[PDB]
């Protein structure tokens, strides 16, 4: 399968942005367990969301997971300047993980 | 306190093998899975496999079944991944992520990575 | 719900071990997910709680235990974390299933073990 994301989005401080995560097979479900890794500058990775909505320990509460239509999503309510990072997602199929291209979020 | 630190910047010949480590500390090593990812320029991320340190059970990407070999060492808390028959395609920064599997699947703590360069001796 | 057999530590050899064919064990504790060794890293928030057992039972027999009120049972079989679905076939264990799953995946695990 091929997981797809937006190439690059733009937002500002205080605004509400929404990223998506399509699947080529069909629609993204609870079985896919949608994950969302964050890559800040200088290769600093950290898991934000996983299992469609469950945050990791210590992750800001503004990062919320949902299922908007036929794709998984990551809504950042009140975008900070530190959020400027590449947001990959990852869907499970038959016990194998498939990453996406990533979404370069730029905060003005 | 939780930290994942991997080995230094390697330099290896084509056709040979290499073992990359991933020291785990600040938590019980046998209570969390341990994935491995491949990051090449302009390719994003690429799943290699995961390992449950309790029992040594492994699952792989179909592309990386003949390539990788995930094992663990419970005493030293060190996860492992052996890339064999190295080519120019294997030149990538390999990370090791941690996963909470109990009830749901989410990542949390990642490593700084290990730059591997498969260069032939001229 | 009515098919659920709540068990105890000393009542394990009578309920599940000696039985007719297949018997399962959902090792829940209402902290659906969380680990054992360090009871310091756990989570009550998560909402993948799977009560699906009152549904696949209706589709063999499945039992049900709580390790906060029964800390004697889990240590015997090396259950280092919950929820672990231990399958008791003929008073032994065939296969284990760690990390929760949907109704379509719990069917995949069972149907590759009963017939």
């Amino acid at each position: 399968a091929v997981v797809t994301q937006e190439s690059a989005l733009t937002t500002s401080p205080g605004e509400t942005v929404t990223l998506t995560c399509r699947s080529s097979t069909g629609a993204v479900t609870t079985s896919n367990y949608a994950n969302w890794v964050q890559e800040k500058p200088d290769h600093l990775f950290t898991g934000l969301i996983g299992g469609t909505n469950n945050r990791a320990p210590g992750v800001p509460a503004r990062f919320s997971g949902s299922l908007i239509g036929n794709k998984a999503a990551l809504t950042i309510t009140g975008a900070q300047t530190e959020d400027e990072a590449i947001y990959f997602c990852a869907l499970w199929y038959s016990n194998h993980l498939v990453f996406g291209g990533g979404t370069k979020l730029t905060v003005l | 306190e939780v930290q994942l630190q991997q080995s230094g910047a390697e330099l290896v010949k084509p056709g040979a093998s290499v073992k990359l480590s991933c020291k785990a500390s600040g938590y019980t090593f046998t209570s969390y899975w341990m994935h491995w990812v491949k990051q090449r320029p302009g390719r994003g991320l690429e799943w290699i496999g995961r390992i449950d340190p309790n029992g040594g059970g492994t699952k792989y990407n179909e592309k990386f079944k003949s390539k990788a070999t995930l094992t663990v060492d419970k005493p030293s808390s060190t996860a492992y991944m052996q890339l064999s028959s190295l080519t120019s395609e294997d030149s990538a920064v390999y990370y090791c992520a941690r996963m909470w599997y109990y009830g749901t699947y989410y990542f949390d703590y990642w490593g700084q990575g290990t730059t591997l360069t498969v260069s032939s001796a001229a | 719900s009515d098919k659920i057999i709540h068990l105890t530590d000393d009542s394990f050899d009578t309920d599940v071990l000696k039985a007719d064919g297949a018997i399962l064990v959902d090792f829940w504790a209402e902290w659906c997910g969380p680990i054992e060794e360090s009871d310091d890293r756990r989570y009550d928030l998560v909402g993948p709680c799977k009560m699906i057992a009152p549904i696949l039972d209706e589709i063999l027999t499945v039992a049900k235990l709580n390790i906060d009120q029964n800390p004697g049972t889990a240590p015997k079989y090396g259950i280092r974390g919950i929820p672990t679905l231990l399958l008791f076939k003929n008073g032994e264990v065939a296969a284990t299933k760690v990390g929760a799953l949907s109704k379509g995946q719990l069917k995949e695990f069972l149907d590759a073990n009963l017939a």
